[PDB]
């Protein structure tokens, strides 16, 4: 007789998980974020009908038959069917990848007797992929070819699975033109000169997964930001550029090492052309300039404060007329463009008063 | 029942951090004497009984 | 008569814990139930993680 079926408990499935390199060294966590819209309880089934269908209230065995990653833009799983008894597991893209024979997954043993917590294992790596993005010379003078993140594997029983990229899954990532490029990542740089055209390749490893912040002078650098967006952060605290100010000082803050050099490209808009409500810009920048930043330590070599002073120069600060403008500061990387941008990925200043 | 209860480390105060922020959290070097001199009393009686 | 205590050290009185298992005296109740995994039932009682 069909009975009273209450789970007073199910899995549980958080976020900042022990990340795995893909390197041999392991035992190393490059900081992970498993991205929005990923809420525990998984779906699972009970390993006994009959003990189920009068009262669950006793030691069992859930074999996991749903596990989601979502990521930003789709969501990949790995889930028991058990109307085939398969487990199959689908990327990012929504599309079958992969059915294997039997349960794979690990099945979820109770810790108590009608408690409702259940345990198992979960293990994740990533595996390069190839995702062509294309940095233009119109703005860095040399063009860059990047080979994005990779596509990010569940591994069960010491076996990897892709899951599809893990640009869109793992914090942080870096967005050019709306491309996300993490570790593991190839930046082929074409070098144009007067002799004509050269290539080369400089590889990204896991271990240059390397989250960097974009701060304010005014606002804290040694503390971390936790109510920045993963795309930017709109500082609206007032600013007014003075006629003797030709360099904007910031805060470039690293948690783990940043050894290659890059740029911050300063694309300022007016302020009518920029929303601010929303954050994006509803038009082409009406300035664009860049400053070269060598990444160096400034005290001790190698030991020096995780947080840089930037000196952001324009190329012409007179080209602006004075009146009222939105300011993005972006990290655009050379030679072998490193991983950086979580909280945030820009700094936007949308109160900016050039004043001459 | 017919035991009798002893001593039992059962904590000690973390610290006396002062905040002092134009983006310096401020986490204090703790000196071992001070510390102990700040708090040495030897009796903290509680109020509430089963409290 | 029907009293049991559990004393712990200092440093285990965080989350200290007795788990009551009640086995049959009976060798059928053994027998019948040793597949359906009710023939011993276990319980715990720990220190609650309290603010």
């Amino acid at each position: 007789s069909t009975l009273s079926l209450v789970a007073k408990g199910a899995g549980v499935v958080e976020f900042l998980l022990t990340a795995y390199p893909y390197t041999g060294n392991i035992t190393f966590a490059p900081p992970w974020f498993i991205a929005e819209n990923v809420v525990k309880q998984p779906f699972m089934t009970y390993s006994d009908l009959q003990f189920a269908k009068t009262n669950p209230s006793a030691i069992l065995s859930l074999s996991t038959v749903n596990i989601t990653v979502v990521g930003l833009g789709g969501k990949a799983s790995v889930y028991y069917n058990s109307t085939s008894g398969q487990t199959v597991i689908t990327n990012i893209y929504g599309q079958t990848v992969a059915t294997l024979s039997g349960n794979v997954l690990p099945t979820l043993t109770e810790l108590a007797a009608g408690n409702g917590t259940f345990t198992g294992s979960l293990q994740f790596t990533i595996v390069p992929n190839n995702t062509v993005v294309q940095i233009p010379s119109s703005l860095t003078k040399t063009s860059f070819a990047v080979y994005t993140n990779g596509s990010l594997a569940i591994v069960l029983n010491g076996k990897a699975y892709s899951l599809g990229p893990a640009g869109l899954f793992l914090l942080p990532f870096v967005t050019y033109t709306g491309s996300a490029i993490g570790a593991n990542a190839t930046a082929i740089i074409t070098v144009s000169d007067g002799v004509g055209t050269s290539t080369t390749q400089v590889p990204i490893t896991a271990e240059n997964f390397t989250p960097i912040r974009l701060a304010p002078f005014q606002v804290p650098a040694q503390v971390p930001l936790p109510n920045a967006p993963k795309l930017k952060y709109e500082y609206n605290g007032s600013i007014v550029i003075t006629p003797q100010q030709q360099v904007l000082k910031i805060y470039v803050t690293s948690i783990l090492p940043y050894p290659q050099e890059f740029q911050i490209q300063a694309f300022v808009y007016e302020a009518s052309q920029f929303n601010v409500h929303t954050g994006s810009p509803t038009a082409a920048p009406v300035y664009f300039s860049y400053s070269a930043v060598r990444a160096y330590p400034a005290l001790g070599i190698g030991t020096s404060v995780p947080n840089l002073l930037v000196y952001v120069q324009l190329q012409g600060i007179s080209n602006l007329p004075a009146g009222k403008y939105v300011i993005v500061l972006s990290a655009v990387p050379f030679a072998g463009g490193p991983v950086l941008s979580e909280y945030p990925a820009q700094l936007i200043f949308t109160n900016v008063t050039l004043t001459q | 029942f017919g035991v009798s209860a002893v001593q039992q480390y059962l904590g000690f105060i973390k610290s006396i951090s002062v905040t002092l922020s134009n983006g310096t959290t401020v986490v204090i070097p703790l000196t071992t004497s001070n510390m102990q001199t700040l708090f040495p009393q030897l009796v903290g009686q509680e109020l509430q009984a089963c409290n | 008569q029907n009293t049991l205590i559990y004393v712990v050290p200092n440093g285990s009185f965080v989350g200290s814990n007795i788990k009551l298992t009640y086995t049959t005296t009976d060798y059928a109740v053994l027998h019948y139930f040793y597949s359906t995994g009710q023939y011993k039932v276990f319980k715990t009682v720990s220190v609650p993680n309290v603010t």
